[PDB]
């Protein structure tokens, strides 16, 4: 039963090792993309404020 | 004594037969099985480590 469980573990874990490497890569990419999107939104808001002050002046 | 010597020679012949033709294969099987056990142990090891 113990060999059985060891087998189970190895299998699943090597599966979760691959899954966690993929998750690290994907989460890094997704968080970087979210940061870039937030930066783009901030710059768009800055340009909107610039245009608004230009129109006000 | 003669009976003892004869049966002892027969035992020696059968022992030689098994040691030269039956011991080798069984032994392999035991080693190949051990290979497996150690391997599985170490593989669990690496999967957990990885």
């Amino acid at each position: 039963a113990e060999r059985e469980a060891m087998l189970a573990k190895t299998a699943a874990d090597n599966r979760k090792s691959a899954e966690q490497v993929a998750a690290a890569q994907a989460d890094y990419e997704k968080e970087m993309a979210e940061a870039r999107a937030q930066a783009s939104a901030l710059r768009d808001e800055a340009r909107a404020a610039g245009r608004s002050v230009v129109d006000e002046k | 004594m003669s009976i003892f010597i004869g049966q002892l020679i027969g035992f020696a012949v059968i022992a030689f037969i098994i040691v030269k033709w039956v011991v080798p294969p069984v032994r392999t099987l035991m080693r190949n099985q051990q290979e497996a056990v150690r391997a599985a142990l170490a593989e669990s090891a690496e999967a957990a480590k990885k």
